[PDB]
């Protein structure tokens, strides 16, 4: 009775920063077979494999416009954006970035929620006003990126005897317009923490619609915009200093997800108590794994060869996707 | 290496003042004065332990705090309590709320920060920082709520040294007030994710090895707690003392935990004979050895047999052989091997000093991390939720600030901390 | 020339304690010119007993170099932030040595895969090494961890990590193992208390006659190069087995047949050897003999002999071309408090088996084991490395088996 977790892949586009110093294509784009070859042995399994030219509507269209049909179920459904440094995490889902012009700059975010906006014209028969929440998840502590300032002591999360985590010490704001939304997110973004100047933390956006069941039986939805960190393992050469320890508390975070996420599909050797308690960006996406909730999974990789076996492992991050 | 000293509740400042009785006579140090040990050994990493500020004296450096003033002002009233700079007092004459959020949200919740220059002072005051103890009680709110209420900040001001947590786990029957195990819950809620080592210890254990190995029939708790200032005296100090292959608290840290989740720790301690009668012709780093690892000798309520060995560090002090230490070690991996679990190797961690104490010749140092304590915080656990369920206690928490929804997050948190316990049991 | 070495590691800085005593003693070295090396560790406490009491005053002491942040005994930590604070401070004081000494000889890095101590900040001090001093002789040493016996809780994970790079970095190199020591001195030292300062005592013995009396006057002295050109028949460093046999204690000697033949066929019935990968089946590829006192050389041309005419400790087929002899002149010399008992000739082997992988694999599948429940991953990622790190040694130690697998029995 339970629907396996979805799992989908992208290939970005090559820049020339890295075109011209002579990263070759170590991938193999193959977007309607459903598989990527990689190298000359190595094929995986995908659901929905993304080209390196691919729309953020035909994203929105084969993951996230079917869990926004499945996100009136009253039910959960999670999708994230994951990458290596460098992946492009932030065009992914589409924030954090403003040109608008063509509008596919940016992402699924203002395709949601102005389509959320489209979903509450139709449906007026159910009493329904959204509220949204935009979080940091940095050197394992909370911030709320809504406010300019909020003491740690007070962000704490809760859980209940039904099973959910209630947030603390968050700002909720309601939902009025897409000026607003877009307000929110851009007032947000300003106020997250070179270019991306770290692209360190994790950005969490959460969406939240109770269903009122037809004064009776509460029928809780929430949708997620949870934007992941950049994945650097190896990398000696990169983060040095006192940005050295920037990267290396959250480096850890990654792989204890991993260590998380990897403990479900493998039962060979007595697979213990699943360990949602290690890291902050876990606890919030206990309810995000698994069961009748719903979550797809979407990761970013590169074209270049250097992170060859780093793609493979954002492979092995997708081999044991299993539920 | 330097590592200041924290006393909370009003259980804490006997829980460590008989430890500042005792390392204070293992240096050679007066009430008053100064290094008076014929070896010039005690002297050449004292730093860890104490300052010197006025120059010829000695000072620990320690932060001594109450929710209520009359228990430390008999500590400074003692044989020990004019060896303290006065000045590193902080306390109230607040009434010391003995739910645990009263000392966690409101009494001392407006004492921390005059706690937070102590520590300000006290932290920067000399060479690199390198680790903190936490001496409390769960017995109450003072040592539990203002504890973790400390430390939960501490942790955000200083995410890089080490948190040694001396808790004081209650005895699962013999019980001090039966308003008791909520004093738990909500401590170690929010002890797991600010600190990296918890040595627990338990009452009833207290007074199996006081009153029974030791035939002396009258527990007094000053003896209680001189055994565990012979713990702590045992663990790290001894360790910054010259040593053959001496660790740190860093090592122990890495060492005896799987996982982050740090799997609070059991002590003991080897020697333990009665008075005089014990004249034994047999007492050596061996005898240490068997000591060490029977159901009794063991600080825990919960029988340390009844599970698996995740990972045990033995700290050995005398002048001995590590060929007949791992020996021992070897046959402790044969003989005890179905409840030893097998896929770590190594469930030892040899520890090796140089000095004895100031009249043994030869004693030991036991630290544990078995799977048992899973039938601990479950026992603490069948209380809570036992008299969760009539909500009769509700009232003094609601008055204090504390919430509704925290309650059963504490359960849940605790209830898989005990699930996955089960989980590498096996 | 009078060669100038390092020691990092706890047990290396004491073996080095006991090692250099068993120098400034054989010498002539009186206890007030010419100290010859560096001593670093991650703890100024291991440096301060010799910092200390004796051998205080017989160093120049500005150049015992400590840390004094943690001891830190995990590898990603030890070869990560807490020593590049010191690594350059030492890289410093040994290229003072090295222009202050005139024709260097080599390097002799005495560690310890026992922790995170001499792991890693001996893996990138022997790769700067190779960057700065690539064109002269590595002789990395660490002591081998017990198969049984063990210390340390994450005793994998230090060597495990360590013999990803180290291997690159040295070409001839030499562990042993206690537990066989403690064979020894229970068994043919025949005391019951192995203190921790014997056994540095018996590794200084083999190291003592290995140069320091081969710079002394010899008539076949060799070359530290002649090691890493005879041992190994491949390029990829490989690394040999180390015995000073004649380990009879001060009642033993009353022994007048004791000559070169005892000593010599004694370096080589298997539990003697010093490691717990005895020769039971290791095919002999490489056999150097380092031989010192009045040796005689009827022993060597009929005990040798009937050592290569035995047919029981079979060498390799295919490569059977495996000795190499040097003998020095000069007896070894008596600790005052030490337990060898004044032999008038000595023996210090050496010799590259198959046996070792077999070793290996006591420590790799047991590896494997704390490996399988992903154990002590947040302390390693917590300071620096990653899942990959850890597949890269188990394919490394992988590949390396095979290489230690086909020169032997595949003729
Ligand atoms: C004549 C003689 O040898 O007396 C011994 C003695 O009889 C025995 C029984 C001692 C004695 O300890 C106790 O009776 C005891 C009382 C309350 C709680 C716990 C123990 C002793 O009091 C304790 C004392 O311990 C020390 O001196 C250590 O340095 C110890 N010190 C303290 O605990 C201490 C006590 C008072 C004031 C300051 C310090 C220590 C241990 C670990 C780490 C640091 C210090 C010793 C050897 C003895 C006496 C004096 C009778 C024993 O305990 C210890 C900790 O050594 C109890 O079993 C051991 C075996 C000893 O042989
Ligand atoms: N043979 C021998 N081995 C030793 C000796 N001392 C320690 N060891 C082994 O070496 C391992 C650790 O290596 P060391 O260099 O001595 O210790 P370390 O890693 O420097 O420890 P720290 O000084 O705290 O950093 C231990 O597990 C012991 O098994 C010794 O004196 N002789
Ligand atoms: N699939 C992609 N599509 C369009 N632009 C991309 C893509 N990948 C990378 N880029 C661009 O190259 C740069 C790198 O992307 P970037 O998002 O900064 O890396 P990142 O690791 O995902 N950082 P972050 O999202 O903040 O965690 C950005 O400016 C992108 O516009
Ligand atoms: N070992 C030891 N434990 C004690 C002693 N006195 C009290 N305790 C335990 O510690 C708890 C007391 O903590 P405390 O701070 O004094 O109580 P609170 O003020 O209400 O918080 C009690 O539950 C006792 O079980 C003692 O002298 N020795």
């Amino acid at each position: 009775e339970e629907a396996p977790v979805r799992v989908a892949l992208r290939v970005r586009p090559l820049l020339p920063k890295e075109l011209l110093h002579g990263h070759q294509s170590c991938l193999q784009v193959e977007p309607g077979l459903g598989r990527v070859t990689l190298g000359r042995d190595r094929h995986f399994g995908f659901h929905v494999v993304l080209a390196e030219d691919a729309g953020q509507e035909a994203v929105y269209q084969a993951c996230v416009q079917p869990l926004l049909e499945a996100f009136f179920e009253g039910f959960n459904a999670t999708v994230f954006a994951y990458g290596q440094t460098g992946s492009g995490k932030t065009y992914t889902m589409g924030e954090a970035s403003v040109a608008s012009l063509l509008e596919d700059e940016q992402g699924i975010v203002p395709r949601a929620m102005a389509e959320a906006f489209k979903l509450i014209d139709e449906n007026d028969l159910l009493d329904c006003l959204v509220h949204v929440s935009y979080l940091e998840v940095y050197k394992e502590e909370f911030r709320d990126l809504l406010e300019v300032g909020t003491a740690s002591r007070d962000i704490q999360l809760r859980e209940d005897e039904r099973g959910n985590v209630v947030l603390c010490g968050v700002k909720e704001v309601d939902v009025e317009g897409l000026d607003e939304v877009l307000s929110l997110l851009e007032m947000g973004n300003a106020a997250r923490h070179l270019n991306h100047l770290s692209s360190r933390s994790h950005t969490v956006f959460t969406v939240t619609l109770e269903q009122r069941g037809r004064p009776g039986q509460l029928l809780v939805s929430k949708f997620h915009f949870v934007d992941l960190a950049g994945s650097e393992r190896v990398l000696k050469t990169g983060s040095t200093g006192e940005r050295l320890k920037e990267s290396i508390q959250i480096n850890s975070s990654l792989l204890a997800l991993g260590n998380v996420i990897s403990a479900l599909g493998d039962p060979q050797r007595r697979g213990s108590h699943i360990p949602y308690r290690d890291s902050k960006i876990t606890r919030i996406l206990k309810d995000s794994l698994g069961g009748n909730a719903k979550t797809v999974m979407i990761a970013c990789v590169s074209p270049s060869s250097s992170d060859f076996d780093e793609t493979l492992n954002t492979l092995n991050y997708a081999s044991r996707a299993q539920n | 290496r330097e590592i200041v000293h924290i006393q909370a509740g009003q259980c804490g400042n006997q829980i460590g003042a008989k430890f500042w009785e005792v390392i204070s006579d293992e240096h050679g140090i007066d009430p008053t004065g100064s290094y008076h040990g014929d070896s010039d050994l005690q002297l050449e990493r004292i730093n860890v332990y104490y300052n010197e500020a006025a120059g010829n004296k000695y000072v620990p450096r320690a932060i001594l705090v109450d929710l209520e003033p009359g228990t430390m002002d008999s500590v400074r009233s003692g044989p020990f309590g004019q060896i303290f700079r006065p000045d590193n007092f902080v306390f109230g004459q607040s009434g010391a709320g003995n739910n645990w959020a009263k000392g966690h949200y409101t009494e001392g919740a407006e004492l921390v920060d005059s706690v937070l220059d102590v520590v300000r002072k006290e932290s920067e005051s000399c060479d690199c920082l390198q680790g903190f103890q936490l001496t409390h009680s769960l017995g109450g709110g003072t040592g539990s709520g203002m504890g973790t209420l400390l430390i939960s900040k501490i942790r955000e001001e200083y995410p890089d040294r080490i948190m040694n947590t001396f808790s004081v786990v209650p005895s699962p029957k013999v019980s001090d007030t039966v308003v008791e195990p909520y004093n738990a819950t909500l401590s170690v809620h929010q002890l797991v994710e600010n600190t990296d080592e918890t040595y627990c210890i338990d009452n009833e254990a207290l007074y199996d090895i006081c009153f029974r190995t030791l035939k002396l029939t009258t527990p007094t708790y000053g003896d209680l707690n001189h055994l565990v200032s012979a713990t702590m005296s045992g663990v790290t100090t001894c360790l910054r003392f010259p040593g053959q292959l001496n660790a740190d608290l860093r090592k122990l840290a890495v060492n005896m935990v799987p996982f982050p989740r740090l799997h609070f720790f059991m002590p003991g301690f080897a020697p333990l004979t009665s008075r005089g009668s014990q004249q034994y012709r047999a007492l050596t780093v061996p005898e240490l050895t068997q000591q060490m690892f029977d159901a009794k000798n063991m600080m825990a309520a919960c029988d340390p047999r009844h599970g698996r060995y995740l990972t045990v560090a033995a700290v050995f002090r005398g002048r001995m052989s590590m060929k007949e230490v791992d020996e021992q070690m070897l046959n402790v991996q044969n003989k005890n091997s179905s409840y030893f679990v097998e896929w770590i190797p190594n469930n030892v961690k040899t520890a090796v000093c140089d000095i004895p104490p100031r009249g043994l010749k030869m004693s030991a140092t036991f630290i544990g991390n078995s799977t048992a304590i899973q039938e601990l915080f479950k026992r603490i656990s069948e209380q809570f939720t036992a008299m969760f369920r009539r909500k009769a206690f509700l009232h003094w928490y609601t008055g204090e600030g504390m919430d509704e929804m925290e309650f059963t997050e504490a359960e849940s948190n605790m209830n898989d901390l005990v699930s996955e316990y089960q989980q590498y049991q096996d | 020339r009078e060669c100038i070495s390092i020691h990092v590691g706890q047990a290396g800085v004491q073996i080095g304690n006991a090692c250099w005593e068993l120098y400034c003693l054989e010498h002539g070295i009186q206890p007030d010119h010419v100290p010859r090396a560096v001593f670093v560790d991650l703890e100024p406490t291991v440096i301060d007993e010799v910092r200390t009491g004796t051998y205080r005053q017989l160093f120049h002491p500005e150049q015992l170099i400590t840390g004094k942040e943690d001891a830190a005994n995990n590898y990603a930590r030890g070869h990560y932030t807490i020593g590049k604070e010191i690594i350059d401070l030492v890289l410093d004081r040994i290229r003072k040595l090295a222009d202050q000494c005139t024709g260097l000889q080599g390097f002799s890095v005495f560690h310890s895969f026992g922790g995170g101590t001499g792991s890693g900040f001996t893996s990138l001090l022997m790769e700067r090494l190779s960057v700065d001093y690539g064109k002269k002789s590595k002789l990395e040493f660490s002591i081998y961890p017990a198969p049984q016996v063990s210390t340390a809780v994450v005793e994998p994970y230090n060597s495990i990590l360590t013999t990803h790079t180290t291997l690159e970095h040295s070409d001839c190199a030499f562990m042993v193992d206690n537990e066989a020591i403690y064979d020894i001195c229970r068994r043919n030292l025949d005391i019951e208390r192995p203190t921790y300062t014997n056994l540095n005592r018996l590794i200084g013995q083999i190291v003592s006659s290995i140069t320091a009396s081969l710079r002394f006057d010899g008539a076949l002295n060799v070359d530290l190069t002649e090691f890493q050109t005879n041992l190994v028949p491949y390029p990829r460093a490989h690394f040999p087995l180390a015995t000073y046999a004649p380990v009879i204690s001060a009642e033993k000697a009353y022994h007048e047949q004791l000559s070169v033949a005892e000593i010599t066929n004694a370096c080589f019935e298997p539990a003697n050897q010093m490691v717990k990968c005895d020769p039971r089946h290791g095919k002999y590829m490489a056999c150097c003999l380092l031989y010192r006192g009045d040796v005689v050389p009827k022993d060597v041309n009929a005990a040798i002999a009937t050592i290569k005419t035995k047919r029981t400790i079979q060498f390799v087929d295919w490569c059977p071309t495996g000795f190499k002899v040097g003998i020095n002149y000069e007896p070894p010399t008596v600790v005052p408090g030490g337990d060898l008992a004044k032999v008038q000739r000595a023996v210090c082997m050496l010799s590259n088996t198959t046996a070792i992988a077999e070793a290996w694999a006591r420590l790799d599948h047991k590896f494997d084991l704390m490996y399988a429940k992903r154990a002590f991953v947040h302390w390693y990622v917590g300071e620096g490395m990653e899942e990959g790190e850890f597949s890269e040694a188990r394919e490394d130690m992988a590949a390396l088996e095979k290489d230690y697998e086909e020169v032997g029995v595949d003729s």
